[PDB]
RNA sequence: CGCCGUUAGUUGCCAGCGGUUCGGCCGGGCACUCUAACGGGACUGCCCGCGAAAGCGGGAGGAAGGAGGGGACGACGUCUGGUCAGCAUGGCCCUUACGGCCUGGGCGACACACGUGCUACAAUGCCCACUACAAAGCGAUGCCACCCGGCAACGGGGAGCUAAUCGCAAAAAGGUGGGCCCAGUUCGGAUUGGGGUCUGCAACCCGACCCCAUGAAGCCGGAAUCGCUAGUAAUCGCGGAUCAGCCAUGCC
C-alpha cells in the first residue's frame, strides 16, 4: 500500500511521474492503482491594471495547483528499488504516507 | 434593431391547455422571475372562473384577451413644429402584447386581496366586455380616430 | 380590558394587542402569555376575566412599563447631559449619538431639513 | 494604456516561466522574495557580461540559478574567481546550497533584453537616437528574426518635450500568442532624465 | 513610501496590533497580498515577467 | 426586511445567528 | 449599550497615582493622556486634567460619572 | 431488461434508468410527485415518454445531482429521451423533431468587472 | 462553457449482486456521475432556391450551423488625459529641520448640496415551523463537527482535517402547513434607553455583534435621468481577496 501525493503548478510536469513510476510492474508485480487526477485548487488574484484611479480596469491572475494520487499496493522489493531514485521533474513535490 | 428585423421568440406551450398564448400571459404575471408563483396564480384563476361561469376557463381567457386588443392607436411624431399623435393600425403582434399587458395591469388595480381573484374577475369582466382593461383599449381607440385629421401621416 | 397601565387593546390577538403597551414588545408578549398559560391567538374580547386579571397582576408586577418607563429613560438621558458627558452634548445638539457620520444622513435625528446657503460660485452638486 | 506585456501575455505558451518551482501557501512568499534578492544581485554584478534571463529552479532544499549570458567568459572569471565568490554570497542568502550555471547566447542580436540594453547604453552615452534604433533593428533583422521593433521614450536628445521614436521591420504580430516574440526593456539614466527603451524580436511561429 | 517608515519586520512592535504588512518590493502599504508579500502594482509587474512561478493570466 | 435585526432574513443578510436564527 | 466584558480596564498611570493621593489627601490637577481608563470609584473628588489633543481640561469627578471614560468629559472637535 | 441515458442541463445531471415496468419513478429515492412536489413544471420531464405513447410501458429509477430542481427537471427530460433511444434506436424519428434530444447549452454568463452583474452596467449622471 | 471517446478510479453505485446498526455504512465492482489529461467534432461539409463570384434565404443529419456562447486580446494615433503619494527619474527647495521619534487628537467634524448604493413603502407580501435542490471557493501557531452552560452574542470541552477523504454549510429564493387581513399594520427598522459577548495594550472621540425596550421617515417619488436584447434584465442567496477586529450596503 504505497501512498504518494503529487502537488504542482504545472500539469504536464506532474505527468512526469505516472508515465515513469507505473513502468515497474503494472501486470507482473503489484497492480498499480494508477495516477488519480483529483480536483485542482485554483487561486485568483484580481488587480487594478494601473496605479491611481481606474477602478474599472483590473486584470486577473490565477495560480492553479494540480494533484495526483498514484497509490500502489504490494511494495515489492525490486519494484521499489527502481522506482526509488530515478526522477527528473523540478516543479513537483511529493508526500509519502503508504 | 438597426440590423436584424428581429424575430419573435416562440415560447413553450401551456402545461395544461397547451396554448402558447397562455404561457405568454403567465410571463406578464411573473415578476422577479418567479414563474411557479406566476402559474400558480393563473391556474388558481381558472378555478375561480369555473365556479363563476359554467363555461370552461380557456373559453373565457380567449374571449377576454380578444376583447382587450386595440385595432388602432396613436404614435407621436414630429412633422415640422410640435409633436403629432398620428393614428395607425396596430400589428397583430402588438395587439397581443398590449392586451395581455393591460389585462395584467388593470388586474392589479382591482381591490380584491388575492392575486388570483384579481386576474379571474378581471378576465371575466373582460370577456363580458366590461372591466378597466377593456377601458384602456377603448380609450386608446377613442384616442386615434379622434385625430383622423392627421391620419395622412401613415409613418 | 386594561392589562398594563391604562391599556385597552381589543378585537385582536392578545400577543399582538399587548405590543400596544409601552415597554412591551413581541418578546415580552408571547412570554407573558406562556407564563400565564393564555392561548396567544385568542382575541382580547374573548379573554376570561380570570385570565385578564392574571395578565394584569403579572405584566405590571413583573416589568417596568409605560409612563414610569418613559420617566426613567427621560431621566437617564437627562443624567447624561447634567454630567459633562459626551453623548450628553450630542443629546443637547440633537445630533446622532451612536457614533454616526453627520456629513450626510442625520435626518432622523435632525428632523426636517434646514436648507440654507449651500453654494454661490462653484459646482452646486 | 494599451498593449499588455508581450511575455506576460505568452507566459502560458511559447514562453516558459522564468522560475519553475511549486511552493505551498506558507513558504512561497519567502522562496519568492529570495528569488528576487538573488536575481537582483546577479543582475547588477553580471551587468558587463550582459544577461538575458536568470532562470531558477528548486528541489530538496536546492537552487538551480542558470544565468543566460553572452560573455560567459567574464562570468566565470580567470580560472574561476568570479564564478567563485558568487556562490559564496549566493549560498549565504540561500542556505540550501545554490548550484550555479552559465549559458552561452547563440547570438546576442536575438536577445531583446540585450538589444534594448544595447541601445540604452548608447543613449546614456550621448548617441543619436533615430540612428542607434535604425541600426539595432537592422542588426537584429540581420541575423534571422522574421521581424523586429525598437522604441525609445522621451526627452530624445535632451529636448524639453518628450517624444517617442518608432522603427520596425518584418512582422511583429503581437496579437498572436503563437508568435514567440522576445521582449526587452532598458532604462537609460541620463543627465536630463530617464528614457525607456523597449525591444521586440519576432522569431519562429508555431 | 518613506524609508523611515519601512520596517514592518521591525520585530517587537510593542503590540501585535501595530504590525502591518507593507510591500517587500516597493514599500507600498496599501494593497499587499499575503500570498506574495507584494502590492497589487508589483504583483502585476513581476507576473508579466513570469517571475511569479505558476502565476498565469486567468480567463474564463 | 433584510434590515430587521431581530428577524430570520434579518440575520441571514447580516450573516449572523441568535434567538432569531439558531445554528441547528 | 456599551461593553468591555469582565475585567474593567484603567491605565495604571494614574490608577497607582490616585491610590496614593488617597494616602494623603486631595490634589490640584492631574494632567493625563489616558482617556482609555474607565473612571473607578476611588477617583471621586480628584481633578484629572484630561487632554483633548490640544490642551489639558480639568474634569471634576463626581459620584455620577463612575464607569465613564475620562475622554467623554474632554470634547475633541470644535463646532460653531 | 433496462436502458440508460445521461442528460444534462445548466449545471444539472441526472442518471436515468428505464425498465419495462408500470410507471413509478424512484427519483433520488422519493416518488416523482414527491421530489418535484408542487412545481408546475415536473410534468415536463416525463414528456418524452408521451412522445412515443410509452410512460406506463416503462418504469424509471432516476438519480439527480447538481443545480436546482428546475435545471434537473430538464436534465431528467434528456435522460428519459436518450435511455429511450437506447431501448429503441427507431425512437428518434419522433423523439427528435420536438427537440427533446438537443442539450440546452445556455449557462450562467460570467460576471465581468466594471459591471454589477456581467452586463448590468453601473449608472452615472453628468454625461 | 456546450456533445462524444480514451486513459486513471479511497468521487462513484442495488447498475446485478451478497452483508444491513437498512447510513454505498463493511464486501466490493468503477459501470454511471464526477475529477482532468488528452483527443475527436462544423467545414456552408450535404440537399434545395437565388448569385458572375464571395455569399444570402431555406432544408436534413447533428449536443452544437453557418463568429454555438462568454473571455483574453485593443492599430498609427488623440486627449501637453492620469499618476512624480506605488516605484523609479532631471531640475528646484529643506537641515538642525519641509528629517526623525513618540503620546494624544484629526482624516469619522456639520446649516447645507450632489454622485453611487443599501433597506423599504408590503398580500404575486410579511412572520413562524417543517422540508428539497448549487456553484465556486476557503482551514493555523487555523476551519472548528456531535457535547455541556447561556434566550443569545458567545464561553468551557473536545473529535476529525491537514483537507474531491474533516470543517466553514444553513444555501436563499422554493415547497408544505399555520398565523396576519390592508392597517402605517405581525408592512418598515431609523432613532434612542438598558444590559451583555468578542477582537484588541486600548474601542470617549472611533469597532462589529447579541438580547430587552423604543419603533422614526417611508402608501412607489417634480423637472429630469440610468441599466439591460436571453439564461440577458429582474430576483435569491453562497464564496473570496484586504483582514486582530471592522464601520462591505463596497469590490471581485
Ligand atoms: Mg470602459
Ligand atoms: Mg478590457
Ligand atoms: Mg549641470
Ligand atoms: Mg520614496
Ligand atoms: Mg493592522
Ligand atoms: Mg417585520
Ligand atoms: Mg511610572
Ligand atoms: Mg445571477
Ligand atoms: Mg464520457
Ligand atoms: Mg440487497
Ligand atoms: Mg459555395
Ligand atoms: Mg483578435
Ligand atoms: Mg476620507
Ligand atoms: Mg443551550
Ligand atoms: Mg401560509
Ligand atoms: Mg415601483
Ligand atoms: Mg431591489
Ligand atoms: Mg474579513
Ligand atoms: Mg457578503
Ligand atoms: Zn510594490
Amino acid at each position: 500500500k504505497i501512498r504518494i501525493k503529487l502537488r504542482g503548478f504545472d500539469h504536464k510536469t506532474l505527468d512526469a511521474s505516472a508515465q515513469k513510476i507505473v513502468e515497474a510492474a503494472r501486470r507482473s508485480g503489484a497492480q498499480v492503482s494508477g495516477p488519480i487526477p483529483l480536483p485542482t485548487r485554483v487561486r485568483r488574484f484580481t488587480v487594478i491594471r494601473g496605479p491611481f484611479k481606474h477602478k474599472d480596469s483590473r486584470e486577473h491572475f490565477e495560480l492553479r495547483t494540480h494533484n495526483r494520487l498514484v497509490d500502489i499496493i504490494n511494495p515489492n522489493r525490486k519494484t521499489i528499488e527502481q522506482l526509488m531514485t530515478l526522477d527528473l521533474p523540478t516543479g513537483v513535490e511529493i508526500e509519502i504516507k503508504t | 434593431a438597426r440590423r436584424r428585423r428581429a424575430e419573435v421568440r416562440q415560447l413553450q406551450p401551456d402545461l395544461v391547455y397547451g396554448d402558447v398564448l397562455v404561457t405568454a400571459f403567465i410571463n406578464k404575471i411573473m415578476r422577479d422571475g418567479k414563474k411557479n408563483l406566476a402559474a400558480r396564480i393563473f391556474y388558481d384563476a381558472c378555478k375561480i372562473i369555473q365556479e363563476k361561469t359554467g363555461q370552461e376557463p380557456l373559453k373565457v381567457f380567449k374571449q377576454a384577451v380578444e376583447n382587450v386588443k386595440p385595432r388602432m392607436e396613436v404614435r407621436s411624431r414630429r412633422v415640422g413644429g410640435a409633436n403629432y399623435q398620428v393614428p395607425m393600425e396596430v400589428s397583430p403582434r402588438r395587439q397581443q402584447s398590449l392586451a395581455l399587458r393591460w389585462l395584467v395591469q388593470a388586474a392589479n388595480q382591482r381591490p380584491e386581496r388575492r392575486a388570483a381573484v384579481r386576474i379571474a374577475h378581471e378576465l371575466m369582466d373582460a370577456a363580458e366586455g366590461k372591466g378597466g382593461a377593456v377601458k384602456k383599449k377603448e380609450d386608446v381607440e377613442r384616442m386615434a380616430e379622434a385625430n383622423r385629421a392627421y391620419a395622412h401621416y401613415r409613418w | 380590558a386594561r392589562i398594563a397601565g391604562v391599556e385597552i387593546p381589543r378585537n385582536k390577538r392578545v400577543d399582538v394587542a399587548l405590543t400596544y403597551i409601552y415597554g412591551i414588545g413581541k418578546a415580552r408578549a408571547k412570554e407573558a402569555l406562556e407564563k400565564t398559560g393564555i392561548n396567544p391567538a385568542t382575541r382580547v374580547k374573548d379573554l376570561t376575566e380570570a385570565e385578564v386579571v392574571r395578565l394584569r397582576e403579572y405584566v405590571e408586577n413583573t416589568w417596568k412599563l409605560e409612563g414610569e418607563l418613559r420617566a426613567e429613560v427621560a431621566a437617564n438621558i437627562k443624567r447624561l447631559m447634567d454630567i459633562g458627558c459626551y453623548r450628553g452634548l450630542r443629546h443637547r445638539r440633537g445630533l446622532p449619538v451612536r457614533g454616526q457620520r453627520t456629513r450626510t444622513n442625520a435626518r432622523t435625528r435632525k428632523g426636517p431639513r434646514k436648507t440654507v446657503a449651500g453654494k454661490k460660485k462653484a459646482p452646486r452638486k | 494604456g494599451n498593449k499588455i506585456h508581450p511575455i506576460g501575455f505568452r507566459l502560458g505558451i511559447t514562453r516558459d516561466w522564468e522560475s519553475r518551482w511549486y511552493a505551498g501557501k506558507k513558504q512561497y512568499r519567502h522562496l519568492l522574495l529570495e528569488d528576487q534578492r538573488i536575481r537582483g544581485l546577479l543582475e547588477k554584478e553580471l551587468y558587463s557580461a550582459g544577461l538575458a534571463r536568470v532562470d531558477i529552479e528548486r528541489a530538496a532544499d536546492n537552487v538551480a540559478v542558470t544565468v543566460h549570458v553572452a560573455k560567459p567568459g567574464v562570468v566565470i572569471g580567470r580560472g574561476g574567481e568570479r564564478i567563485r565568490v558568487l556562490r559564496e554570497e549566493l549560498a549565504k542568502l540561500t542556505g540550501k546550497n545554490v548550484a550555479l550555471n552559465v549559458q552561452e547566447v547563440q547570438n546576442p542580436n536575438l536577445s531583446a533584453p540585450l538589444v534594448a540594453q544595447r541601445v540604452a547604453e548608447q543613449i546614456e552615452r550621448r548617441f543619436a537616437v533615430r540612428r542607434a534604433i535604425k541600426q539595432a533593428v537592422q542588426r537584429v533583422m540581420e541575423s534571422g528574426a522574421k521581424g523586429a521593433k525598437v522604441i525609445v521614450s522621451g526627452r530624445i536628445g535632451g529636448a524639453e518635450q518628450a517624444r517617442t521614436e518608432w522603427a520596425a521591420q518584418g512582422r511583429v504580430p503581437l496579437h498572436t500568442l503563437r508568435a514567440n516574440i522576445d521582449y526587452g526593456f532598458a532604462l537609460a539614466r541620463t543627465t536630463y532624465g530617464v528614457l525607456g527603451v523597449k525591444a521586440y524580436i519576432f522569431l519562429g511561429e508555431v | 513610501a518613506r524609508k523611515a517608515l519601512i520596517e514592518k519586520a521591525k520585530r517587537t512592535p510593542k503590540f501585535k496590533v501595530r504590525a502591518y504588512t507593507r510591500c517587500v518590493r516597493c514599500g507600498r502599504a496599501r494593497s499587499v497580498y499575503r500570498f506574495f508579500g507584494l502590492c497589487r502594482i508589483c504583483l502585476r509587474e513581476l507576473a508579466h515577467k513570469g517571475q511569479l512561478p505558476g502565476v498565469r493570466k486567468a480567463s474564463w | 426586511g433584510k434590515g430587521d435585526r431581530r428577524t430570520r432574513r434579518g440575520k441571514i443578510w447580516r450573516g449572523t445567528y441568535g434567538k432569531y436564527r439558531p445554528r441547528k | 449599550p456599551r461593553s468591555l466584558k469582565k475585567g474593567v480596564f484603567v491605565d495604571d498611570h494614574l490608577l497607582e497615582k490616585v491610590l496614593e493621593l488617597n494616602a494623603k489627601g486631595e490634589k490640584r490637577l492631574i494632567k493625563t493622556w489616558s482617556r482609555r481608563s474607565t473612571i473607578v470609584p476611588e477617583m471621586v473628588g480628584h481633578t484629572i486634567a484630561v487632554y483633548n489633543g490640544k490642551q489639558h481640561v480639568p474634569v471634576y469627578i463626581t459620584e455620577n460619572m463612575v464607569g465613564h471614560k475620562l475622554g467623554e468629559f474632554a470634547p475633541t472637535r470644535t463646532y460653531r | 431488461e433496462q436502458y440508460y441515458g445521461t442528460g444534462r442541463r445548466k449545471e444539472a445531471v441526472a442518471r436515468v434508468f428505464l425498465r419495462p415496468g408500470n410507471g413509478k419513478v424512484t427519483v433520488n429515492g422519493q416518488d416523482f410527485n414527491e421530489y418535484f412536489q408542487g412545481l408546475v413544471r415536473a410534468v415536463a420531464a416525463l414528456e418524452p415518454l408521451r412522445a412515443v405513447d410509452a410512460l406506463g410501458r416503462f418504469d424509471a429509477y432516476i438519480t439527480v445531482r447538481g443545480g436546482g430542481k428546475s435545471g434537473q427537471i430538464d436534465a431528467i427530460k434528456l435522460g428519459i429521451a436518450r435511455a429511450l433511444v437506447q431501448y429503441n434506436p427507431d425512437y428518434r424519428a419522433k423523439l427528435k423533431p420536438l427537440g427533446f434530444l438537443t442539450r440546452d447549452a445556455r449557462v450562467v454568463e460570467r460576471k465581468k468587472y466594471g459591471k454589477h452583474k456581467a452586463r448590468r452596467a453601473p449608472q452615472y449622471s453628468k454625461r
